[PDB]
DNA sequence: GGTCACCAATCCTGTCCCTAGTGGCCCCACTGTGGCGGT
DNA sequence: AACCGCCAAAC
């Protein structure tokens, strides 16, 4: 916790390299309220080489280094390349630029540097790499977070002692103090936009606006001290010269790790009430059994502000979405049995012990048709008998609600089954709307960084973006005007492409531009096939003006997908890869003949206010993913040279969560459900763009 | 003029060219690489000569010892008879309009010099090259004429092309009738993929080469700089099946290298034809063949856009005369695509 | 001349792969299997038993007669199999004309010019008969090579048909039959027009047909193991997997290249030994390099002393009574083989 | 013209060993892939 | 002044 705490090893080796884990920043803050002068000692000889310092507490080549003002020089003209946000990362050729602004407005349902305190890194040119660890390394003063710029700026008095501990002068130290606080980071935009900075369009007022996206220092450094503490699941990214990106990569040798969640299909086997007991909101015993109630009953005795019906109405709003949870756990596993005698008509995993298994593919839940065994019910009736003996052993039996989670059960076998729902829907108008199914697509080579936090699927950004390339192509083509305005997206196969990627020769800047190969930046890419359906607003003159002309619908689908190259199936797979359906039963009648194996990506509504909470989210569900959402932008949007727009912003990319729900899940859950809480839309807002429900 | 930071597409998508061969029970049997330990010889430069060409001061019995090498290899499994390579390509029109651009008037310019480039039937001779490089299987790269090679074409347009044997046929030679009838018909439908922003055009491309006895496979290496000491120095590209085994494979950049391998403009009198890129460049010598400070590469010749109209205006009414090969390297270089400053 | 930054030569042989088979009444190949056995070997080294210095260590007298649990692969003819058939492909393609790779095209039209003067002096039908040579003695069967009466049957794609009845009766350095020197002289020419000549596509089928003894040992390729653990194997074999699911026991590529071009005797004079093509000659048994680094014979040396060698190669043909000179065939060995004959920039 | 009968049963008693040991030699590649301030 | 030099290390 304190710096001599590490001091107390006898082993000079073993205490230089606590020492030098501790002042990196890829580690927690040790506290140097007590410790002062030794602090300054070792701060002081950081700023050499590893191979000129033996001992980091010899006190004279620190005051060789302090009395030499050539020395002190460097690390004070390090202090304007400042940064609260890295432009040299993952390109190295943003030439001579420094980002330091404010963190954006705070969202509940994004993570941001908006939900940490404002810190700094440091990225101008690996020559002077050492030179600003000194003015650019945190340390924790009285109780709060301080580096030696900001801690000098103002509370110099308390350091005066430790400074002139060495013999400075009074006069130096007074000239060196106003002349850092003069010298201090200021809020420094960039006057032109870099020919290497990433542009993107999004769309603002009544246009579009430029957007530069730049990671967070803070939020990586978070990130990073996350994964040497083995904390959640992470994979690598290596960088050949690390101190000329930035001095917490030069920190870790180049070693850049980053959240590795991608989604897991298999096409093979299948090895109980198990796929619940597994979920385990659920059942087996406890997390949480057992309601034995009076938790239940006194949750809706609370609720009665406002009269008992009306109050057990409110508690059912959440009791019932949990008791509706409670039967979703319970069919998991049924929804697994079913699933597999569909694949089958032969087989479960193993059909014997299936058979064995107290809640599997029993020749008794086969059928009465899904339908009639919903109409039947009986099913589910019978199964709480079973549940005398699992979903929750013995205890909380008669006990506050068994017969109404029981009569839930039985409810939700009509809604477990089939040729039911069907109609009424105030989405997207009705002056009808369209549903455009894009079927069998195969993409190769797609960016899995979605983000540079996080790894695994593609961005939901780029297949928005995507989808308002294929809009803007289709209505200047037809000359309508109809609005691509959600999307639910279904992934079939998806696999991880090893190796990096080749760039060509081109004409590298210099003083003297010469035609060579640029620096070869790693990278992850997947190969993936997928299935969109687009949701299509407009008047029926545009709708039937669309649905008129099927080749030219077909013609303006791109080919590009989040940097990789997008292609319909193959010409003897004897599939009608662009469809149109007006109807939504049509649509799920369609929809619900999907390869079980494939998963359905969900948005979610959970609140995160810092990393650690995220990765407590991320360790409770395993189908949780941490991905791309969009831009809290940064500066204000205002004319920069070498926008692609009329107005350009700098941007933060913020981290969310989606869900890999299987295809059973969303057929079992109904027709309302998928089109109530599938699909997504890009909210636009002043300040932040982002992917959300509805 | 500069043209204020234009942007273009490329107009050719060739996706993963992936290998696999057919039993009588399968019809897609992924071609697997084994990782193989195997002794290499102290054969080069640096293990005994100083760089003044001086003999360094080794041991008598060190240029005897080996290196122990770690490296993939795939082989045709004994007794299969075809080896199979298959890849798929769609053509989009984004040569006519730049997507990205400032000034309208450069734009008004370049769709103008598009749509009379179009007139005159440049994107004809353009889509003969690189039909051309699709049927003598330029894209099976050092697979190439190792056996009899036969080459189907499916297009989405409902066409079946096939080139009998790829061995009976070059660049420079004449071909037979039923070959060129072939050429041509599928020159007409990348022209008419390449020109036309309003039709879909897709192909599924099958190479079918007749196997020696266990032989070689050459697909795309990976570009690796870290490789570790447990790794193997040498690996493949691969693709995953619908099973977990994965077919080696083709990078789709090696296939799009291989199909813009027309550009014989360079020289009044050149025999090579070049990958297209901007300063045209030779991997083999590790040369520009279009050098940065020529008037050939692709900075200096897009300067002249306004002459190479004039000519182009000339050439659509005088009904005979070749188009100037610097307009027909300028629009390859526009179907690669890229941002020009 | 100056060696380049990038000067490559792609290898003209492509040998494929060797396969070990046997034939039934019912199937015309049933693959050759190795299986793992778990002997008792002793303790016979001489570090077992004795120090650096040769004196005795202080061992109990009852551990030298302590074994080795030794686990190693073995490949044995299944009883009352008559023949075994080790079968491979080869393809010979024209690489030794032009370098793949050049920085300096000044070095480049030398090495295209020089190529050209040794094809019209004859040069490539003297290596292409040594290469010959080595496959109808059976040279790559290696350890496997006259432990029966060998019959070699070779089909190259033009349609001919090759026959050697007995490898046994033929050898480098004897005096061959009237039959089997026909049958070195067509097959020569065939390599001779491949090696020369681009627009031709070559490729042979060779096949040996050996007559077993009941139960014998076959010898195929072993894999680089450094390192192993005790429950796998010590001594593996490299294996070709089958269509069905079955590994026929094998030899590497590189390992039936290695006897192909096991053809350099010009080192020396009266050199009896014929090595496999090497930039210093490396003598694997002998453990010395017979063309050094210190000496004119190695490749690097000859290779920038090539604008000499093409002055004679121009006054070889004017006479056609003296021959080349064998650091030419030395010369031109290696590009056939391939290569990175590279230096640096200074 | 069409199906493949019901009613119950799966045995108890005791144990898986001892000795000794998993080798020496030699080796693990050359090419390219940099921004930035200064003398 | 155009061209050799400086600069990092996680599990």
């Amino acid at each position: 916790m304190h710096l001599k705490e590490l001091l107390e090893i006898t082993d000079t080796t073993e205490r230089d390299r606590s020492l030098r884990r501790a002042f990196s920043p890829y580690t927690a803050m040790i506290d140097i309220t007590g410790s002062e002068a030794v602090a300054l000692i070792i701060l002081l000889n950081l700023t050499y080489r590893k191979n000129q310092v033996d001992d980091l507490l010899d006190k004279k080549l620190a005051k060789q280094a302090l009395k030499s003002e050539d020395h002190i020089n460097k690390c004070i003209k390090e202090i304007a390349w400042f940064h609260t946000h890295n432009l040299k990362y993952p390109d190295i050729r943003v030439s001579k630029q420094n980002l330091a602004v404010e963190p954006p407005t705070l969202h509940s349902y994004v993570l941001s540097s908006a939900n940490y305190p404002k810190a700094y890194g440091w990225s101008h040119n690996s020559a002077k790499v050492n030179f600003a660890k000194l003015f650019v390394s945190y340390f924790k003063w009285q109780n709060q977070v301080s580096w030696l710029a900001q801690v000098l700026a103002t509370n110099s008095d308390n350091w005066k002692s430790a400074f002139t501990s060495l013999g400075l002068s009074v006069k130096a130290f007074k000239s060196l103090c106003v002349t850092v606080k003069n010298s201090l980071p200021e809020e420094a935009i960039p006057d032109s936009v870099d020919r290497y900075s990433r542009q993107i369009r999004m769309p603002y007022h009544d246009g579009y606006l430029a957007v530069t996206p730049v990671i967070s220092h803070v939020v990586q450094s978070k990130i990073q001290q996350a994964a040497i503490d083995k904390r959640a699941r992470f994979s690598n990214v290596e960088f050949t010269r690390p101190a000329a990106v930035s001095m917490l990569a030069a920190s870790l040798g180049g070693v850049i790790n980053v959240l590795n969640y991608p989604p897991y299909i298999r096409s093979k086997y299948h090895g109980s009430n198990s796929r619940a007991f597994k979920l385990n909101n659920g059942q087996t015993v406890f997390n949480v059994e057992a309601l034995l109630k009076p938790e239940l009953i006194k949750a809706l005795e609370g609720i009665i502000f406002s009269n008992n019906a009306l109050a057990l109405k409110q508690r059912r709003q959440q009791k019932v979405k949990n008791i509706k949870e409670l039967r979703n756990t319970l069919l998991e596993w049924f929804s697994p049995v079913f699933e597999w005698r569909l694949d089958a008509i032969e087989n479960g995993y193993d059909l014997e012990q299936l058979e064995s298994a107290s809640e599997r593919l029993e020749y008794k839940i086969l059928s009465l048709p899904d339908n009639e065994l919903p109409s039947l019910t009986i099913p589910l009736f019978r199964l709480l008998n079973e549940m005398l003996g699992g979903v929750s052993m013995t205890q909380r039996y008669a006990f506050h609600p068994k017969l109404m989670s029981p009569l839930k059960a039985a409810l939700q076998w009509l809604l477990v089954n089939l040729t039911d729902q069907k109609h009424v829907l105030i989405e997207e108008d009705d002056e009808h709307y369209r549903y455009l199914h894009l079927s069998g697509i195969r993409v190769f080579d797609a960016q899995a960084l979605s983000n540079p936090y996080c790894s695994g699927i593609p961005s939901l950004t780029a297949v928005w973006g995507m989808i308002h390339s294929y809009q803007r192509k289709l209505n200047e083509a037809l000359g309508t005007n109809v609005r691509f305005t959600s999307f639910s997206w279904f992934i079939r196969n998806y696999s991880a492409v090893a190796g990096k990627k080749l760039p060509e020769l081109s004409l590298q800047g210099a003083q003297q531009s010469r035609l060579k190969r640029p620096g070869i930046i790693d990278g992850k890419y997947c190969d993936l096939v997928f299935d969109l359906i687009i949701h299509i607003d407009g008047y029926e003159d545009d709708l039937q003006a669309v649905d008129s002309k099927p080749d030219i619908l077909k013609a303006h689908f791109p080919s590009n997908f989040a940097g990789g190259v997008m292609h319909q199936p193959e010409l003897n797979s004897n599939i009608n890869w662009c469809c149109l359906y007006s109807n939504e039963n049509q649509l799920f009648e369609k929809l619900r003949r999907l390869p079980l194996s494939g998963c359905w990506v969900m948005p979610t509504e959970h609140k995160i206010q810092d990393l650690d909470e995220l990765l407590l989210l991320l360790n409770s569900d395993s189908k949780l993913s941490p991905s791309m959402m969009g831009y809290m932008l940064l500066t204000e949007p205002m004319a920069r040279v070498g926008s692609l727009e009329r107005l350009h912003c700098y941007a933060e990319p913020a981290i969310g969560v989606v869900k890999y729900e299987a295809a059973t899940s969303v057929r079992l859950k109904g027709i309302g459900n998928y089109f109530n809480s599938a699909f997504w839309m890009l909210d636009a807002q002043e300040k932040f763009m982002l992917m959300k429900k509805v | 003029e500069l043209c204020n930071i234009l942007k273009y597409d490329r107009s050719l998508y060739p996706g993963k060219a992936v290998f696999f061969y057919k039993t009588a029970d399968s019809d897609f049997v992924p071609l697997e690489a084994d990782i193989n330990k195997i002794r290499g010889p102290k054969s080069g430069f640096t293990e005994a000569f100083t760089p003044q060409f001086s003999p360094k001061n080794i041991s008598p019995q060190d240029l005897t010892h080996n290196n122990i090498l770690t490296l993939e290899e795939c082989y045709v499994p004994p007794n299969v008879e075809h080896i199979f390579c298959r890849f798929s390509l769609r053509v989009q029109a984004n040569s006519l309009v730049p997507s990205g651009c400032s000034d309208p008037e450069v734009f008004s310019l370049l769709k103008e010099l598009a749509e009379t480039f179009k007139e005159c039937g440049g994107y004809k001779e353009l889509a003969v090259r690189y039909c051309r490089n699709i049927l003598i299987g330029t894209w099976l790269w050092r697979n190439q004429n190792t056996g009899n090679t036969q080459i189907e074409i499916k297009t989405s347009k409902g066409s079946c092309y096939l080139i009998d044997n790829t061995r009976k046929l070059a660049w420079e030679s004449k071909w037979a009738s039923d070959d060129l009838k072939v050429l041509e018909e599928l020159s007409n439908e990348i022209e008419s993929a390449l020109t036309d922003p309003n039709v879909f055009w897709s192909a599924d491309i099958t190479a079918k080469i007749e196997a020696s006895f266990c032989q070689e496979i050459y697909p795309s290496q990976i570009l690796n700089d870290k490789v570790k000491q447990g790794e193997a120095s040498k690996q493949f590209v691969k693709a995953k099946c619908a099973d977990g085994r994965y077919a080696v494979s083709f990078n789709s950049v090696k296939i799009g290298a291989a199909l813009q391998s027309i550009d014989d403009w360079w020289d009044e009198d050149a025999s090579k034809r070049l990958r297209v890129h901007e300063f045209g460049a030779d991997k083999e010598i590790g040369v520009a063949r279009r050098p940065p400070d020529s008037e050939q590469n692709f900075y200096s010749i897009f300067k002249n856009t306004e002459w190479y109209l004039s000519a182009l205006k000339n050439c659509i009414t005088n009904k005979n005369e070749k188009i100037d090969p610097a307009i027909y390297y300028l629009f390859s270089v526009l179907i690669k695509g890229g941002m020009f400053q």
